C-alpha cells in the first residue's frame, strides 16, 4: 500500500517544485501514473485479502474504491485547470495539494485496517473538502455550505468515536480482522441499541438519508467542480463503505433495528427524484438523484444480503463514475455561461453534437441500461429487497419510472429543442473537456464488460 | 568536705550505670506492617510496541 501512498505522498513536493508553466502537466501526467500503480491490487488471485502491513489492508471491497479515488485525482486536476487560470500561481498550486492531500487521505481510508484509523482519516477527509468548497466556491452561500456539510459529519461522528472507544475497551483490539473473526453477539439491550444507533449515525449522514441530507444539495451547488467530483464520487461511498465495516459486529440486532432506515431510504428516494423532476437548477438535480442513488445503497446494506451487497458495490462504483460525468458535463455548460439555470440553455445539441453524444451517454448511464453496472447494481438491489419483502417493488418501480423521467427531461430541456440564439459566447469545445468525459465514460464501458472486479465482498 | 561544682559541671552528661533492663518496646509500637512486595528482573523492552490502538512501533 505504501508504493500507492508515498508517491501520491510526493505528488506535493513535486507540485511545489514544479515551474508554473509546467505544474499542471507534471502533476496530472503522474497522478496518471499514480493511478496506473494502483492498478495493482487487483490481483486478487486467492480468496485471502492482501494485507500488506499491520496498518494496511487490502478487499475486494476497498480496491475498486482506492482505484476510483486514484483514477478520479487526475479527472480533478483536469476539471479544475481551466476555472483557476487567472489565478496565482500560489493559489493554484494549493488548489493542487487540496486535491492530492484529498487523495492521499482516502486511500489510507479505505485501505485503513483499523477504525480508529478510520476515524481519523475520516475527519482528515472532511478538512481539506471544506477548504476547497470554501475558499473557490462562486456564489455567497458557499459559507453556509461548508457550516452545514462540516456540522452534520462531525455531529454524526462524535456519537461514532464514543462508540469505537467502547468496543476497544469492551474486545481490546478494534482490529477489522480481529472483530470479524471473535465477533459476539449482543443481547439486545437498549445500551447495544444506543450503541448501533452511535455507530450507524455517523455514516448515515455521510452518505445522505432523506433526513440529514440536505447538506448534500447546498454542497454540491456552492462547491467547484472538483469538489462534486470528489463529493459526489467518493464521500458519499465512504459512508457506505464505513456501514459495511461496522455492521459485522452488530449481528443479532441490525435485523430489527434497520427498520425505520430502509423505510427512509426507499420513501426518501422516491421524494428526491420527485425534487429532481420539479428541480431548476443542473447542480441540484444531480445532487438529488445522488441523494436517490444512495437511498439504494442504505437501503441494501440495511438488509444484510450477499446479492445486496454486491449491488451496493457495484451501484457505488457506477454511481460514482456517472455522477462525475454529470457534473463535469454540467461545469462544461456553467463555464460557458456563468449560470447554472437549467431552462435558459436549450439547444445545445445543435452547437455542440459529441458533447451531447456525452450527455446522452450520461443519462442512459444514469438511469439504468443493462448493458451498464448501473443497471447492474440497482438490478440487484432490487432482487435482495424483494427477497426481503415483495412489496418493496412497488416503491422501486415508482422510483424507476422518476429517474427515467428527470433523466430524459434534463436531456430534452438542456440539449434538443430551439436554440438560445441569443448566447453569442458558446465557444466550440475543449479537449481538454472532451478527453474529461471521455475519461469518465470508458472505464464505465471496460466495467460493463468485466463487471468481476466491482463486485464486493459476498461474491 | 564538699566542692560546689564550677560554671559548667552540672550541665553535662553522666552515664549513670543500672541493672535495670533496658525497655525493648517503648512507646508500645505495633506490627509495623510489612511494604509492598517491589519487582525485580531485567528491563526487557514493552511488548509490540507502544500497544497504543493502530501505532504498530
Ligand atoms: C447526527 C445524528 C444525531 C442523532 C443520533 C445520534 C445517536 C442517537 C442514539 C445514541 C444516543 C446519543 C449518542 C450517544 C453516543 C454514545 C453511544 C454509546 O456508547 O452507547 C452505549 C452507552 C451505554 O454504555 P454501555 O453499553 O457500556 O452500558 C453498560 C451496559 N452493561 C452494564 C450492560 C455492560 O450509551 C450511553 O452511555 C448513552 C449516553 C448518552 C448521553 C448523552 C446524550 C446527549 C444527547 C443525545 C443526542 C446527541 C446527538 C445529537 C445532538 C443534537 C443534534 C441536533
Ligand atoms: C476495478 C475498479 C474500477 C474503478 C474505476 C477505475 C477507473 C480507471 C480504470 C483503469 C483501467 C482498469 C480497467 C478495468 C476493466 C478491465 C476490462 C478487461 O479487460 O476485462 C477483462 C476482459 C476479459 O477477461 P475475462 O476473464 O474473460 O472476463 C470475465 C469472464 N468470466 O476483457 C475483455 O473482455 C476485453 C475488454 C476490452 C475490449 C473492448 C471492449 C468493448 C466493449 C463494447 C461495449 C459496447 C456497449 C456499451 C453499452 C454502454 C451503455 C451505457
Ligand atoms: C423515521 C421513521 C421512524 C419510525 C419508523 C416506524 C417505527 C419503527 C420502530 C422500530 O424500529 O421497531 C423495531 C423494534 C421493534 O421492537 P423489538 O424488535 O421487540 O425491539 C425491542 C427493543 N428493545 O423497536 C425497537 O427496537 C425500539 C427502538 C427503535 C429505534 C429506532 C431508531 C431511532 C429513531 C430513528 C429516527
Amino acid at each position: 500500500m505504501l508504493k500507492i501512498i508515498l508517491p501520491s505522498l510526493m505528488l506535493l513536493p513535486l507540485t511545489w517544485l514544479s515551474s508554473p508553466k509546467k505544474t499542471w502537466t507534471n502533476v496530472t501526467s503522474y497522478s496518471f501514473l499514480i493511478s496506473l500503480t494502483s492498478l495493482t491490487l487487483l490481483w486478487q488471485t486467492d480468496e485471502n485479502y492482501k494485507n500488506f502491513s499491520n496498518m494496511f489492508s487490502s478487499d475486494p471491497l476497498s480496491t475498486p474504491l482506492i482505484i476510483l479515488t486514484a483514477w478520479l485525482l487526475p479527472l480533478m486536476l483536469m476539471a479544475s485547470q481551466n476555472h483557476l487560470k487567472k489565478d496565482n500561481n500560489v493559489l493554484q498550486k494549493l488548489y493542487i495539494s487540496m486535491l492530492i492531500s484529498l487523495q492521499i487521505l482516502l486511500i489510507m481510508t479505505f485501505s485503513a485496517t483499523e477504525l480508529i484509523m478510520f476515524y481519523i482519516l475520516f475527519e482528515a477527509t472532511l478538512i481539506p473538502t471544506l477548504i476547497i468548497i470554501t475558499r473557490w466556491g462562486n456564489q455567497t452561500e458557499r459559507l453556509n455550505a461548508g457550516i452545514y456539510f462540516l456540522f452534520y459529519t462531525l455531529i454524526g461522528s462524535i456519537p461514532l468515536l464514543i462508540a469505537l472507544i467502547l468496543i476497544q475497551n469492551h474486545v481490546g483490539t478494534l482490529n477489522l480482522m480481529i472483530l470479524s473473526f471473535t465477533t459476539h453477539t449482543l443481547d439486545a439491550s437498549w445500551s447495544n441499541n444506543l450503541l448501533w444507533l452511535a455507530c450507524m449515525m455517523a455514516f448515515l449522514i455521510k452518505m445522505p438519508l432523506y433526513g440529514v441530507h440536505l447538506w448534500l444539495p447546498k454542497a454540491h451547488v456552492e462547491a467547484p467542480i472538483a469538489g462534486s467530483m470528489i463529493l459526489a464520487a467518493i464521500l458519499l461511498k465512504l459512508g457506505s463503505y464505513g456501514m459495511i465495516r461496522i455492521s459485522i459486529i452488530l449481528d443479532p440486532l441490525t435485523k430489527y433495528m434497520a427498520y425505520p432506515f430502509i423505510l427512509l431510504s426507499l420513501w426518501g428516494m422516491i421524494m428526491t427524484s420527485s425534487i429532481c423532476l420539479r428541480q431548476t437548477d443542473l447542480k441540484s438535480l444531480i445532487a438529488y438523484s445522488s441523494v436517490s442513488h444512495m437511498a439504494l445503497v442504505i437501503a441494501s446494506i440495511m438488509i444484510q444480503t450477499p446479492w445486496s451487497f454486491m449491488g451496493a458495490t457495484m451501484l457505488m462504483i457506477a454511481h460514482g463514475l456517472t455522477s462525475s460525468l454529470l457534473f463535469c458535463l454540467a461545469n462544461s455548460n456553467y463555464e460557458r455561461i456563468h449560470s447554472r439555470t437549467m431552462i435558459m440553455a436549450r439547444g445545445l445539441q445543435m452547437v455542440f453534437p459529441l458533447m451531447a453524444t456525452w450527455w446522452l451517454m450520461a443519462s442512459l448511464a444514469n438511469l439504468a441500461l443493462p448493458p451498464s453496472i448501473n443497471l447492474m447494481g440497482e438490478l440487484f438491489i432490487t432482487m435482495s429487497l424483494f427477497s426481503w419483502s415483495n412489496f418493496t417493488i412497488i416503491l422501486m418501480g415508482i422510483n424507476i419510472i422518476i429517474t427515467g423521467m428527470y433523466s430524459m427531461y434534463m436531456i430534452i430541456t438542456t440539449q434538443r429543442g430551439k436554440l438560445t440564439n441569443h448566447m453569442i459566447n458558446l465557444q466550440p469545445s475543449h479537449t481538454r473537456e472532451l478527453t474529461l468525459m471521455a475519461l469518465h465514460m470508458i472505464p464505465l464501458i471496460l466495467l460493463t464488460t468485466s463487471p468481476k472486479l466491482i463486485t464486493g465482498l459476498t461474491m | 568536705g564538699w566542692v560546689r561544682p564550677d560554671l559548667g559541671q552540672l550541665s553535662k552528661v553522666t552515664k549513670v550505670k543500672t541493672d535495670r533492663p533496658l525497655p525493648e518496646n517503648p512507646y508500645h509500637s505495633r506490627a509495623r506492617p510489612e511494604p509492598n512486595p517491589v519487582i525485580e528482573g531485567d528491563l526487557k523492552p514493552a511488548k509490540h510496541g507502544t500497544r497504543f490502538f493502530f501505532w504498530t512501533v
